[PDB]
C-alpha cells in the first residue's frame, strides 16, 4: 500500500463519517 | 428509531476502518524509524 | 431511550475528532522520518 | 499546530469520551 | 432494542480502548525521531 | 510497554471489536 493511497482512504471515510454524523444528528432533531 | 441505530452502526464501521488504516502506518513508520536507529548505531 | 441514542451519538462525535488528530500525527512523523531519511542519503 | 497543544486536545477528549461512555452505562442499568 | 444498545455500546468501548492504544505508539515514535534529529544536528 | 505487547493488544480489540459489529448487524436483519 502507498501513502498517497493511505491518503486517499483516510479522506474517504472521514467525509463518510461526517456525513453520517449529521444524518443521525437531524433525525434525533425531527423528535427531540 | 430502528433506522437510527442502522445508522449509528454504519458511522461506527466507518471509524472501524478509520482505526485499521491509522494502526497501519504507525506499524509503517516503527520499523522505518527503528532501520534509522540501527543504521545510525551500525555507522 | 432517545435520550440513550443523543449520548451514544456523543460518544461517537469525541471519537471522530480524536481519530482526526491521530491522523495530523500520522502525517506529521511521515514527513519527519522522510526527511531524516533523504539526509542519510545525500550524505 | 504544536505537539503540546496535540497531548492537551487529545487528553480532553479521552476524558469527555470516557464520561460519556460512563453515563450511557448507568443510563442501560437503570433499566436492565 | 435495549440489548442493541448495549451491544453498540460494547463497540464503543472496544474502539475507545484502540484510541488510546493509537495515541501510545504516536507519542512514543514521536520521541523517537525526536531524538534521532537531534542526534544529527549535534554531530 | 513492549511493541510486541502492542501488536497483541491491538490485534484482540479488533478481533472483539469486529465481532461486535456482525452481532449487531444480525440483530437489525431479525427485525428489518
Amino acid at each position: 500500500m502507498t501513502w498517497e493511497e493511505w491518503d486517499k482512504k483516510i479522506e474517504e471515510l472521514i467525509k463518510k463519517s461526517e456525513e453520517l454524523i449529521k444524518k443521525i444528528e437531524e433525525q434525533i432533531k425531527k423528535q427531540e | 428509531i430502528v433506522q437510527q441505530q442502522n445508522n449509528l452502526l454504519r458511522a461506527i464501521e466507518a471509524q472501524q476502518h478509520l482505526l485499521q488504516l491509522t494502526v497501519w502506518g504507525i506499524k509503517q513508520l516503527q520499523a522505518r524509524i527503528l532501520a534509522v536507529e540501527r543504521y545510525l548505531k551500525d555507522q
